[PDB]
Order: structure tokens, then C-alpha cells, then sequence
């Protein structure tokens, strides 16, 4: 059986917040497609030569 | 569940059901048939 995610806790209080202290420029990648072939066919040809 | 007067029991989910489902969520699984 899958595990969706590690576990992760996370320690809320009333009265305690989590501030960053450093921080990482992260790059990532994203594909996408645009266009495809540009295809034509002759249907007289394609059907009877 | 001290979120400071503001309640969240009918979205987070219930332990008394085997499903693990809130109780907004167990009410549309039984409303979609
Ligand atoms: C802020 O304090 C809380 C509580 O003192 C920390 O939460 C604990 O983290 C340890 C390490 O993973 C766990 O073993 C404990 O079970 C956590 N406690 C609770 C109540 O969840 C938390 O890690 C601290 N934050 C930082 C950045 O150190
Ligand atoms: C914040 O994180 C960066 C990591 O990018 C720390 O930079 C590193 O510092 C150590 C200690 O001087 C060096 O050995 C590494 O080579 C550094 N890495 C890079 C990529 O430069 C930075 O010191 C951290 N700052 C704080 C305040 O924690
Ligand atoms: C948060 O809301 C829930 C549900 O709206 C409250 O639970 C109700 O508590 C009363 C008083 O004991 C019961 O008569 C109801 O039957 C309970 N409803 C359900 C669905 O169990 C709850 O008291 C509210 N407050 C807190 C702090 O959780």
C-alpha cells in the first residue's frame, strides 16, 4: 500500500511562531508543449491512389 | 483544539468513524449515489 507523505507533526501552540532564518534561491523546471506537426492529407489520394 | 474561539470540527475529521472522513465530507459521500 502507498505511503502518501512522511509524517510530519507540526507543533502548534497559542503562543510560539516559526520564523525563517535563511532562505535557497530554488530553479525549476516546467515543460510545456505548444504546437504539434503540421500534417495534411490528400483524401482523394490517401483513399484511392 | 485551541485555535483561539474559532471551531473546525465539522472539516477536520471525525475519530469516531471508521472512514476517517469529517463530518461534511460523510455527508456528501452519502448524498452522491
Ligand atoms: C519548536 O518547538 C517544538 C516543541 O518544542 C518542536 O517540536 C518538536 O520537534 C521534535 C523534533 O522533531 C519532535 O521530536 C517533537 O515531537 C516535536 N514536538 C511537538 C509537540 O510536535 C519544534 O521542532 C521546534 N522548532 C524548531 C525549528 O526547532
Ligand atoms: C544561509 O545558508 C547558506 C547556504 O546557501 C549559508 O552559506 C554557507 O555558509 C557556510 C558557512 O560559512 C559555507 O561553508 C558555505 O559554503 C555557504 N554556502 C554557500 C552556498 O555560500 C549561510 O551561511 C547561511 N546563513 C545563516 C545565517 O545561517
Ligand atoms: C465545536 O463544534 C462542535 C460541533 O458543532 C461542538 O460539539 C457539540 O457539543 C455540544 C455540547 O456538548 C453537543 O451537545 C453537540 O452534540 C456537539 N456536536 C457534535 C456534532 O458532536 C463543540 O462543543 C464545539 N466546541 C469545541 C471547543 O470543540
Amino acid at each position: 500500500t502507498m505511503s502518501l507523505g512522511a509524517e510530519n507533526s507540526v507543533a502548534y501552540s497559542n503562543n510560539s511562531i516559526a520564523i525563517p532564518t535563511n532562505f535557497t534561491i530554488s530553479v525549476t523546471t516546467e515543460i510545456l508543449p505548444v504546437s504539434m506537426t503540421k500534417t495534411s492529407v490528400d483524401c482523394t489520394m490517401y483513399i484511392c491512389g | 483544539k485551541d485555535f483561539g474561539g474559532f471551531n473546525f470540527s465539522q472539516i477536520l475529521p471525525d475519530p469516531s468513524k471508521p472512514s476517517k472522513r469529517s463530518p461534511i465530507e460523510d455527508l456528501l459521500f452519502n448524498k452522491v449515489t
